[PDB]
Formats: structure tokens, C-alpha cells, sequence
RNA sequence: UGCGAAAGCAGUGAAGACAAGUGGCUUGUCGUUCGUUAAAAUGGCCU
């Protein structure tokens, strides 16, 4: 592949490469609006 | 059927209805299963091509 | 079919309301209608494309 | 006209409590102003003829006080969705304004009566009324530490009130229309602005002289001043935001706006800002994207130009591309 | 992929699935998706399976 | 899932002298009307501005034909010798006609009764008269006095310039289309002389040496002119003063030329030329003036024209022969209550936020063979193949789809004597052509492999097989002797 | 300085056992059926049904 | 105030329906676009607006289920052989039901449809049905989330209208 | 099956079990094993 690496394909077809109160209220409101 | 249904009959206890016409096949409709009976549902059970031209 | 053809009847009594619609309520050629499920609120849409909105103050 | 009746940021400016009408019943919603840190569940009012006049945040489970129009302040916890308590004045007049300092809550009435409740005791301490102030619709508690001296009411004409003597100690020439905003700016100045005018005026609370007169270019709807009086961001009637930069320094008597922000869509459609919020170096503007859902934007206002316009992505003819389908259908 | 209406025995067909069907089952609570497995028998050098669900509404492949 | 892909028609490799798009466009100029004039049709020009009329010069009458009905609308008869030239002004408001007595009569177009003025030019026959293309009040008349003239049509007593300097029988004018001072005249001694009019005018500024006597000279671009005379036309860059193309693809002398630009055509610009031998030919000045199409008429074609670049209607090609006749070829171009009820069907959603669009674009209608193949009726696909008026590549493509897709024997099971005769009746003609002969081969192979006993029983197809054998013998004789000619071409390597 | 790695995936690897027709599919939908959890021989891809992208 | 006084319609208003919970109004007509309006008295403002090309809607209906009250579909139909279900969650995700599962002879348009609830009654699972009015006497009832044909009720004569009655049984 | 070109050149069994027909016999089969490099149930494709 054209950026100085070489890619290979396995036989189980895996491609590989060789290369170089506030936060409490906030959490409770986001949990109540969930 | 694929075309007209010229003649059709039933059995004694009305658990089967057989039917046939100009597309030379006989269809059998069944109501034997007790769920089909208590729900009063017929099913297109089977189909036989045994004739030559019509019935 | 005709202009301003809408009536509100009151049931059980089945007696049509006499004070609305009057001759100057802009119903138009009433072609669809829907009551709102909560506020007591008619919405009547006519042939020229105008949903007019009334609020039934009893609710 | 805009579908949102009431809106107020909390202090720290991270939640906006906004009261709208939803098919002849008003409802109170609370939205977080930056999600990176939609809320679906409101508090509906029950009657069609009961309606929220004024609203204020308390700072300590966080809650709102909604001054209603039947003479009751509803204290409403936002983390539940029920009203915690209903403070009731003895009468049925709509209450025009509330303000709190600590655990002490003051409300004005439309019978021109002043009521003091203790939010810790849940009781009405003091009920009184003062001569020659008779169409009040705003009060502010001048912060004097733990002491809750010096109310400041406005009736088209501001007047400063000693409460332990129950009298008017100074009177200020206000406007010609009823006052709509009345806010304390430092511990000696206050800004005031009226219904349907574009002239704010800041008064000295010790002498009475108008220091300065701030001129927006459209009718002022709401304002929010920064925490140290170096900025005042007014949201106007045409839906623009105008930032007066350091409005208390030496444009000698009447000052125009320093920065002016508006929002347009990709179409050209100007969407209007309601109720923005300024602080140090960071400004939070807000608008309504669909019919009644608030959207927000945090703008670093110190480095944007004078005349600024956000260009937001709002649908106008966008061809509906389902994600399960390429362009040729 | 045929689906048989078992009352009156009526099939609805989905005819060109670019792989033979070796598993099909309905998936959702109200049966909105159908999960299918296509075995793609053109190359006999390998058994390569395309997994496919699709929604029953318009029978478009949601997430192949 | 997928849409079922169409049945592809069977396109075999292409053959020489195929249809280029340029000759397709030119070949659809049809319905050639002939008009018998009385004498040789010397000149023909077009209206420029609303270019919808053309003036044809027969002898002693000029006929304005119209390009909506191709008949004479107006006629000019009141000449006193043979009329030679007829041209419309650049605006189309008036018409000049040069005569064989040297009397350039200018009428107004679309009114033959008002002779606007009459220039008494030189005593010899004036032969070419045309207005300036850029200016609108000078008129160039050249005669058999070897001098062209630029008259001003206000002062029609003395010419505003008198372009002398020629040696034999000036017959053609042109003007250079950007520089309006530059007059390119052409005479019977080659020598396309051209003049700057600011100077004296008795001396051309340079002379372009056509060899043969020129018969016409037009200007194509602002910078290159085309002069025709003798068997060839030669194109000349004016700036480089240089001949840079030449075509001599005619038998007799090129009589006349004209040129169209940026009209609705695959050929962006076109130079058509008329050459005394029946042939009028079109050359494409973009791919080095190559010929692209041509017509042949029943005599010496003496003048030709085509309807100009902004014709906007019925597009005409006229050629007037010296035989006395003329050929024209053209290419042609509930209630208010109910509507108020059913109003909004024309909307298409301008102010609407989202727009959905899933309506499938309705494709071409499937033919009988294609829908029978798609329903897997293969014998019926063959029956639908062998209908009478069916295209030959369509019969070939359904034979190919049956052969490749399935099994020819499956398509050929239930046959007998009357239902096999259409197949072999087509196979007789289809064993000729090279695109079809291999498919006809293995089709007839399996049909004799399946129906051997009917060749015993039915005698209706025995002689069909015999005549098939004769046609196979014919084409194998040709398919061996073509190999012989291929060998005796290989020897000549 | 040349090192070998593997980056990209392969086959989704259903139950390649005999005698089990029908449910030879391992892949599941979530309860709030927004994402489709399908194994491979190499990774457990969770696709998202709303946007057709592998999300994690 | 007139509910579509904000954004005017470009045709007659053939169908009009309020949302069951939210303060929304859906309007639709033969200009093949359907508009939702958050209504109140003061400013009835346009929430959104979808223009389904070439499919002029006759009947449109807000539908929410009894299972979670978080479906919020919009079903629209007109004189075409398909129906649209716009899934609401505030691009748009719409599905097009065009398969009558073998019963296409007895349903030539989807115009007169209604939406109703139905229980499985071997489980206690509700879902939604859409009931189309067909040609002969037919009411073709089909599932709302999967589009499958469930049953069909034929009457004698010429079918003109129908409705849905619910009656409780137990918890 | 091997080798090769797209042509072609070399090379092709035994057990176990079951059924049928006449404990035996005979044939055929195998979601049984070892070795050799070794056609059919009226049943066809969406809007």
C-alpha cells in the first residue's frame, strides 16, 4: 500500500500490516432524563 | 384454485371439505385439530393433482 | 359540502347549541375537525387551508 | 411574540428554568445549558387560570420559587418533579415579584403589600405596606450581608425602602412606563430598565444621581450583568444581544453598545435570542429551535468582533437521507 | 426469503438476497426485524457468510 | 435485496463505417423538397436577425422562401437583366440585389414593392453585393470591372471606397468578422486580396495566393478565412498570412461555402461546401476540417446555404443547382370548483423543513421475451422470440439468455412439426451472419439431438434441414475462402 | 524498525457445528434495541442500527 | 389564534389530529406535506414539517402505544398503494408500508385507514393495528410496527365507514 | 485424480448395518467404517 507499508491477507481473512450540590444535581437530572 | 371451482363436497362430521374444478386439482381443507375446531378456523390442508382434464 | 356546516350537539340532551356557530364565525367549508384530548379545544380546518382554533372554556 | 413566557438562568448559568404554555396549561421545564458535563419532564400547572408570574432560583437542594397569580409562591424542587411547598399570602392577588437573600424571601403583591417569609421556618414573619408606592411590580433586596436591610422597589419610579422603619429613604426618577428589570450592579449602583424602552439607567444608591444611561438599539427585554459589573448583556425585543463593556467608567453620559450578537440560520432566517447570560469571558446565549425547545451556545465574547452573527444549521429543504439508503434511493 | 401467512397459505417473497439463506428468525418483541444469514455460495473455495438483519416494515436491509 | 437486473441486448463487436454522432445529426435532415426554378440558381442567402427566411436568386427574380412552410412567401420580379446577387442586411431590414446591367437595387425585405434605392454601379454586370457585417450603412458591390466598391447607402452616387487592384473578374466579397476595416475580396486569378479601408484602398495590404481561380471566400473565425476555387478549398490564417489547411475531396470545382457556429449540434461549428458535381459536404473545423457528411443532388450544385446559428425553429439546408432547380432538407423540432377542491398537487415543498423522496423512477417497459424469462417461461420466451417483426439482435439476445442462463433442451422439450418450424425458419437466415452463426449452430445441434425421429416422421422439415445444409455449405465455402484471402494477405507482410 | 501487526477483521464466525439448524446465529440485539452485537473470530463488533456504523 | 396562522397551508386540510400527550397538532392535505404545530392560544408555532413528494395525504394520525408511551408514530395515507409511518424522536426516520401480504386485489388505496390497539390475548401484549378500508366490503387489518397482514373483515354491500370500540375485561 | 495450454498424456476396491423380494439366499441402500493421488411431492423469485 502506497505509504511505505506492506499489507497481507491471512487465510482466516484478517488483514495485517508490516510497517515502520452541583454535580450531584447534574448526575441526578441526567439520570432522571434517561 | 387457479380457475373455477366446479364442484365441492364435505364429509359427515364436517372436519374436511374437498373441492375441485377446472384446474384439475383437488384441495382438502381441514378442521380436525381441536384448536382449529374451537377457533372455527379452516386451513388449506392439502392438494392433489390426480385428474386429467377437469373435475 | 357547504360553507359553515358545523354544529355542536349536547348529549345526553341531544339539543344543538344555539349560540355557536353564529353567522359570523369563520368556519369556511369545514373539511376536517379535531377535539384536543386534554384542554377542551376545537380545531376546525376548511377547504382554503385554515385551521381555526377555539377553546371550550368549560374545561 | 415568543412562545416562552418566563426564563431564568440559575446562578452559575448552567440551568435555564423556563415557563411556557402547553395547550392552555402552563408548564415549567428546566434545561441544562451545556449537555457536555434533552430533559423531557415538566411541572404542569393544574388549572387553566393559574399562571406563573415571576420566578427565581434558590441556590441546599436546588429549587425554584415560582410566584404564582393566586398569591402563592410555589417552592419547587427540580430533582423531583413536584412542588415542595406552597407559601401562601392571605389574599388572592397576583404577586408581581419575589427576591431572596439567604433563607429570607420577600414578595410584593398586587395589593401593594410586602410579605416576608422565612424559607427555613416556612412561615410568614412580616406583612406590611407603605404609602406613596402604589403600582409596584419589581423589588430587589440590596445585599447588605447577613442583614436584609434596604429593599428597592419600582413602580415606573424606583424607591429605596428601609424595612425596619418601614419607610422610603430615597426616591429615584425612574421611567415613564413600568419598570421591567431592576438589578443591583455593585454595592453602590443599580441598573433599571422599563417595559418597552431601550434606555437603561444606572443610579447611585447613596446619592440618587443617575451615573450613566445605557442605550440599546431595540426595546430591552432582559439583562444579565457579570459578577463584577464589567459587562452587561441585554437581550432586546428584536432578538439580539448587546454587551456593554465596563459600563461604569468614563459616551460620557449615554453609552451605546460595545458588542452586538445575533443568530441567523443557513437560510437567512434570523432566529431570535431570548434571555442570555454573561459572566467572566464566557457568555451563554439561548434561542428556540423548534417551536418550544431551548437551544444554547457558549460564546467566548471577549474575542469575537463587534457586529457578530452565528450561522446555525437549521433545516429548510434538507433532503431526507435515511441512513439505510444511498442517494439514488 | 419467503414468509408464509399460515392462515390462508400466502407467501410474501424477498427474492434476490445475494446469498442463500441458511438461517432466518424473527427478532424483536413485536417482530419488527428479521435476522438472516446468507452463505454466498458463488465461491466454493471458502464458506463466507454475510450476516443481515432487515426491518419487516419495508423489507430494507437495516445493517448488513 | 436487489432490483432484478435487466436483460442486456447482445451487442457484438462494432464494424467499420459505423454511425458517428455528427453524421447522425446531419442525416436527420430529411423530406427533401425540390422546386423547379427557371434557370441556374446562382446565389442563396439567409435573413440574419430572426433568421427564418432565405432569398434564392434564379434568373430575373429573387424569391424569399420562408422556413415554416418552405414555399415562396415573397417574390421580386422587376429586374431588367439576369439578377445575380441577393443578400439581407445584418439586421434583416433590407435586401440588396446585383444585376447583369450593373444596377444594384436594394429593396426592403418583406415588401417587394418599395425599391429603397437603386445604385447605378459600373457598366459591366455586378456579380456580388452584400452589406457590411459589422456596419449597417455600407454596401460592397463587385462587378466585372475588376473593382469592388464600398458605397454608403445615404450617398449612393459616388462610392465611399473604390477597391481596385485586381486583374481578373472579382466575384467574391467577405468582411473580417472582428476588425471591421478589413475586406477580403476574391477574383478569378487566385489571389484573395484583402484591404484595410483606412488606407488608400487601391492596394491590398497582403495577397493570399490561392492557385486556381477562386469562386468563394468566407471568414470563419476573426483570424482565419476559407477560400474555395478549383478542386480545393484552402484555409488561411490572416495574422500568420499562411495557408494551414486544404481539402480537395471533390471532383469538380467548389462553387460556394458557408459556415455555422455554436448551433445545436454535436459538431460545434460546421463548414459546408458545394462543388459542381452533385456533392455538398460538411467539414468540421475543430478536428482539422475533416469531412463528416455529404449529400448528392441531380446536377452541378451551384450554391448552398444553411439556416444560421440562431434559427430557433425549423432548421434548413438548401442547395440550388445549375440545372434550374433547388433542394431543401429540414430538421424539425377541469373547473374552478374542482381545482379549488383538489388544489395543492403542484406544490413540491419550497417552505417545508424536511423533504422526503422515495418514489421510484418508472423504468422502461419490459418486452415479451424479457418478462417471460423473468417469470421462467422458457418455451414461451422462445415463442415470443420468433414473432415476425422482432429485431434480429433481440432474437439473438434471447437465444443467448436462454443458452447461458438455462438449458436449451428445457426450452425445447414440448415441440412438434409446426412449433419447430419458426426456430429453423429463423436459423436459415441466422446462420448467415457472423454475430449469430455459433449460437444458431449449437441451437440446431441440440434440436436435432432431441428430435431425430421427427426427421423420420414429419416431411415438412426434412427439406428444411436440406436447405439449411445448403446454406451451411454456402457459408462454409465463404468461411474457407476468406481464410484463403487472409493467408494471401499474410504472405504480403 | 519494521514491525508486524494485524489491524483489520475477518469472518463473523457463526456456529459451524452440525446437528443444530435454526439458531446457528450467535449475534444479538440489545434490549433497547439500538445496537447489534455480532461476534467474529477476531473481535466482538457492536454495530448501531440507527446509523449503520460499528460504534465499539 | 388560528393554529396554522404561523405557516400557511398550500391546500385543503383533509386531516387534523391532536397528539395524545404533547401539545402538538398535526395537519395535512393534498399538498402532500404534513405540519406539526405546538399549539397554545398565543403563538401556535410550527414544530416541524415534512413533505412527502408525490403522495398526497388524505388521512394522518398521531399514534402512541400502550406499551411504553414512547413510540410516537405518525401514520399518513392518501390515494396511493402505500402508507407512511414517520417515527418521531425529534433528518427524519420514516418507513413505507406497501406490502399487502397477498391481499392486494382487495386493497387498491390506503386512503381510509384508522389506527387502533390490539391485545395478543395469549400473552397480555398490546400492539397497534391499522385498519384499511378495501373495495368489496373488506377491512384489511395489519400490524403497525411490522406491516404484516393480521386479519380481514368482510361486510356485505358497499363499505363506507367504520370505527373502533374498546371494552375492558379485567386488570 | 495427478500433470499440463486454452489441446491432451497416464489411472479408476473391502467391511458393518438396514430395508425389500424369495435363520438362509438375492439385490438395493446408507445424516456407519477402512483404503486409493481418485433427476423428479404440480414444486420456482414482492410491492
Amino acid at each position: 500500500n502506497y505509504d511505505t507499508d506492506f499489507i497481507f491477507l491471512d487465510i482466516e481473512s484478517t488483514l495485517g500490516v508490516v510497517g515502520t450540590n452541583s454535580d450531584i444535581f447534574a448526575e441526578q437530572l441526567h439520570k432522571l432524563s434517561s | 384454485h387457479d380457475a373455477d371451482v366446479l364442484c365441492l363436497t364435505t364429509d359427515t362430521d364436517n372436519n374436511y371439505v374437498f373441492s375441485a374444478g377446472v384446474d384439475r386439482k383437488i384441495f382438502q381443507f381441514s378442521q380436525n385439530t381441536n384448536k382449529s375446531q374451537k377457533n372455527n378456523r379452516w386451513v388449506n390442508s392439502s392438494n392433489r393433482l390426480l385428474h386429467g382434464n377437469d373435475i | 359540502a357547504v360553507k359553515d356546516a358545523l354544529r355542536l350537539v349536547h348529549l345526553p340532551s341531544c339539543s344543538v347549541f344555539s349560540n355557536w356557530p353564529t353567522s359570523g364565525t369563520p368556519l369556511g367549508k369545514v373539511t376536517s375537525v379535531a377535539f384536543s384530548p386534554s384542554g377542551g379545544l376545537l380545531a376546525v380546518g376548511n377547504e382554503q387551508g385554515k385551521v381555526r382554533l377555539w377553546k371550550l372554556n368549560h374545561y | 411574540d415568543s412562545p416562552v413566557l418566563q426564563s431564568a438562568y440559575d446562578p452559575s448559568g448552567q440551568y435555564l428554568c423556563y415557563v411556557t404554555v402547553a395547550l392552555d396549561k402552563q408548564r415549567v421545564g428546566v434545561q441544562p445549558t451545556q449537555r457536555a458535563t434533552w430533559n423531557e419532564n415538566f411541572l404542569y400547572l393544574e388549572d387553566s387560570k393559574l399562571k406563573v408570574t415571576c420566578l427565581k432560583w434558590v441556590n441546599d437542594t436546588v429549587a425554584i420559587i415560582l410566584g404564582m397569580n393566586n398569591g402563592e409562591i410555589w417552592l419547587y424542587s427540580v430533582l423531583a418533579n413536584e412542588v415542595t411547598y406552597k407559601f401562601t399570602t392571605g389574599n388572592s392577588y397576583e404577586i408581581k415579584d419575589i427576591d431572596l437573600m439567604g433563607n429570607q424571601l420577600w414578595c410584593i403583591d398586587s395589593s401593594d403589600a410586602f410579605y416576608q417569609f422565612d424559607l427555613l421556618q416556612f412561615k410568614l414573619l412580616q406583612h406590611f405596606r407603605i404609602n406613596n408606592c402604589v403600582q409596584l411590580n419589581k423589588l430587589t433586596i440590596v445585599p447588605a450581608g447577613d442583614s436584609v436591610a434596604q429593599l428597592l422597589v419600582a413602580s415606573h419610579s424606583i424607591s429605596l425602602i428601609d424595612i425596619e422603619e418601614k419607610k422610603v429613604v430615597m426616591t429615584f426618577p425612574g421611567h415613564v412606563s413600568p419598570v421591567s428589570t431592576l438589578q443591583v450592579i455593585t454595592n453602590e449602583f443599580f441598573i433599571s430598565g422599563a417595559e418597552g424602552d431601550r434606555f437603561l439607567n444606572v443610579y447611585d444608591i447613596h446619592s440618587g444621581m443617575t451615573k450613566c444611561v445605557l442605550v440599546a438599539e431595540s426595546d430591552i427585554k432582559e439583562l444579565s450583568h457579570s459578577g463584577q459589573a464589567d459587562s452587561i448583556a441585554v437581550t432586546t425585543e428584536d432578538g439580539s444581544l448587546e454587551i456593554f463593556v465596563d459600563p461604569l467608567v468614563s459616551g460620557n453620559k449615554s453609552k451605546k453598545s460595545s458588542k452586538k450578537i445575533q443568530i441567523v440560520s443557513k437560510d437567512g432566517r434570523k432566529v431570535p435570542i431570548y434571555n442570555a447570560f454573561i459572566n467572566k469571558d464566557l457568555l451563554n446565549v439561548s434561542w428556540l429551535q423548534n417551536a418550544t425547545m431551548p437551544y444554547f451556545k457558549n460564546l467566548q465574547w471577549r474575542e469575537i468582533p463587534n457586529e457578530y452573527t452565528v450561522e446555525i444549521s437549521l433545516n429548510w429543504n434538507n433532503k431526507n437521507k435515511s441512513a439505510d439508503r444511498d442517494l439514488h434511493g | 426469503m419467503s414468509l408464509w401467512q399460515l392462515e390462508t397459505n400466502s407467501q410474501q417473497f424477498l427474492p434476490r438476497l445475494n446469498g442463500i439463506i441458511i438461517d432466518c428468525q424473527v427478532l424483536g418483541p413485536q417482530g419488527n426485524y428479521y435476522s438472516l444469514i446468507l452463505q454466498m455460495t458463488e465461491n466454493n473455495s471458502n464458506s463466507d457468510y454475510q450476516f443481515l438483519l432487515l426491518n419487516a416494515s419495508d423489507l430494507t436491509s437495516k445493517l448488513s | 435485496s436487489t432490483a432484478r437486473p435487466r436483460i442486456i441486448t447482445s451487442k457484438a463487436p462494432l464494424l467499420p463505417q459505423q454511425t458517428t454522432p455528427e453524421q447522425r445529426y446531419w442525416r436527420q435532415y430529411t423530406s427533401a423538397q425540390l422546386v423547379k426554378e427557371h434557370n441556374s440558381v446562382t446565389h442563396i442567402s439567409f435573413n440574419p436577425q430572426h433568421p427564418h427566411d432565405f432569398a434564392v436568386t434564379s434568373s430575373t427574380r429573387v424569391q424569399i422562401f420562408s422556413s415554416r412552410t418552405r414555399q415562396v412567401i415573397k417574390t421580386f420580379s422587376r429586374f431588367k437583366d439576369v439578377v445575380y446577387s441577393a443578400s439581407f442586411r445584418s439586421d434583416g431590414k433590407l435586401l440588396c440585389a446585383g444585376d447583369a446591367t450593373g444596377l444594384v437595387s436594394v429593396y426592403d425585405s418583406y415588401n417587394p414593392r418599395t425599391i429603397l434605392l437603386s445604385i447605378n454601379a459600373s457598366t459591366h454586370p455586378t456579380h456580388v453585393t452584400k452589406f457590411h457585417t459589422q456596419d449597417n450603412k455600407i454596401l460592397a458591390t463587385a462587378s466585372d470591372d475588376r473593382v469592388t466598391r464600398l458605397w454608403d447607402i445615404s450617398n449612393a452616387y459616388e462610392p465611399q471606397l473604390e477597391l481596385t487592384g485586381a486583374t481578373d473578374y472579382v466575384r467574391t466579397l467577405s468582411f473580417i468578422p472582428a476588425a471591421p476595416h478589413l475586406v477580403a475580396t476574391g477574383s478569378y486569378d487566385g489571389l484573395i486580396r484583402l484591404y484595410d479601408t483606412r488606407s488608400s484602398g487601391s492596394t491590398p495590404i497582403y495577397s493570399l495566393n490561392h492557385d486556381q481561380p477562386v469562386e468563394n471566400v468566407i471568414a470563419v473565425s476573426p483570424t482565419q478565412i476559407v477560400s474555395c476555387g478549383g478542386n480545393n478549398f484552402k484555409v488561411w490564417d490572416l495574422t500568420s498570412n499562411k495557408k494551414l489547411y486544404e481539402r480537395g475531396n471533390f471532383n469538380k470545382a467548389v462553387t460556394c461555402l458557408d459556415y455555422v457556429e455554436n448551433f445545436d449540434s454535436p459538431m460545434q461549428s460546421a463548414l459546408i461546401a458545394s462543388s459542381l458535381d452533385g456533392h455538398v459536404k460538411v467539414f468540421d473545423p475543430l478536428d482539422n476540417f475533416q469531412v463528416k457528411f455529404g449529400w448528392k443532388f441531380s446536377g452541378p450544385v451551384l450554391s448552398c446555404a444553411v439556416s444560421p446559428s440562431t434559427a430557433q425553429g425549423n432548421r434548413h439546408l438548401v442547395a440550388g443547382l445549375s440545372s434550374g432547380l433547388l433542394a431543401i432538407r429540414t430538421k424539425k423540432k377541469k373547473s374552478n370548483n374542482f381545482q379549488r377542491m383538489m388544489r395543492g398537487s403542484e406544490y413540491q415543498g419550497d417552505q417545508e423543513h424536511i423533504i422526503h423522496n422515495d418514489k421510484v423512477r418508472s423504468q422502461r417497459r419490459m418486452r415479451a421475451f424479457e418478462r417471460n424469462i423473468n417469470q421462467f417461461k422458457w418455451s414461451e420466451a422462445l415463442d415470443n422470440a420468433f414473432v415476425p417483426g422482432m429485431a434480429k439482435e433481440l432474437t439473438l439476445t434471447v437465444l443467448q439468455e436462454l443458452r447461458k442462463r438455462g438449458k436449451v433442451r428445457v426450452a425445447l422439450y414440448g415441440r412438434d412439426e409446426s412449433t419447430l418450424e419458426p426456430l429453423l425458419n429463423w436459423c436459415l437466415k441466422g446462420i448467415e451472419d457472423v454475430r449469430s452463426a455459433s449460437i444458431v449452430a449449437d441451437w440446431v445441434a441440440v434440436v436435432l439431438e432431441l428430435y431425430g425421429n421427427t426427421l423420420e416422421s414429419s416431411p415438412v422439415l426434412q427439406e428444411l434441414m436440406i436447405d439449411l445444409k445448403t446454406k451451411v455449405r454456402h457459408e462454409i465455402h465463404k468461411s474457407k475462402e476468406a481464410q484463403r484471402i487472409e493467408g494471401m494477405l499474410q504472405l504480403l507482410t | 524498525q519494521y514491525k508486524l501487526s494485524v489491524v483489520s477483521g475477518g469472518k463473523p464466525a457463526l456456529n459451524n457445528l452440525s446437528s443444530v439448524t435454526g439458531n446457528k446465529n450467535i449475534a444479538r440485539l440489545s434490549q433497547d434495541q439500538r445496537n447489534y452485537i455480532i461476534p467474529f473470530n477476531n473481535q466482538i463488533k457492536v454495530y448501531s442500527v440507527e446509523t449503520r456504523q460499528c460504534v465499539k | 389564534k388560528d393554529a396554522n396562522a404561523s405557516h400557511p397551508s398550500h391546500s385543503a386540510i383533509q386531516s387534523l389530529s391532536f397528539h395524545p400527550s404533547k401539545p402538538l397538532l398535526l395537519t395535512g392535505g393534498y399538498d402532500k406535506t404534513l405540519r406539526i404545530y405546538h399549539i397554545d392560544g398565543k403563538t401556535n408555532h410550527l414544530v416541524t414539517s415534512l413533505h412527502l413528494v408525490g403522495s398526497p395525504i388524505q388521512t394522518c394520525t398521531f399514534y402512541t402505544s400502550l406499551s411504553n408511551q414512547n413510540q410516537q408514530n405518525i401514520f399518513t395515507a392518501g390515494r396511493r398503494r402505500y402508507m407512511h409511518s414517520w417515527d418521531l424522536s425529534l433528518t427524519a426516520k420514516i418507513e413505507k408500508f406497501s406490502r399487502l401480504y397477498g391481499h392486494e386485489s382487495t386493497q387498491r388505496s390506503f386512503e381510509n385507514f384508522k389506527v387502533a390497539h390490539l391485545q395478543n390475548s395469549q400473552t397480555n401484549s398490546v400492539h397497534g393495528i391499522v385498519l384499511l378500508q378495501g373495495n368489496n366490503g373488506w377491512i384489511n387489518i395489519l400490524h403497525s410496527t411490522s406491516g404484516l397482514w393480521l386479519m380481514g373483515c368482510k361486510i356485505e354491500g358497499v363499505i363506507t365507514d367504520f370505527c373502533i370500540d374498546y371494552q375492558p375485561i379485567s386488570r
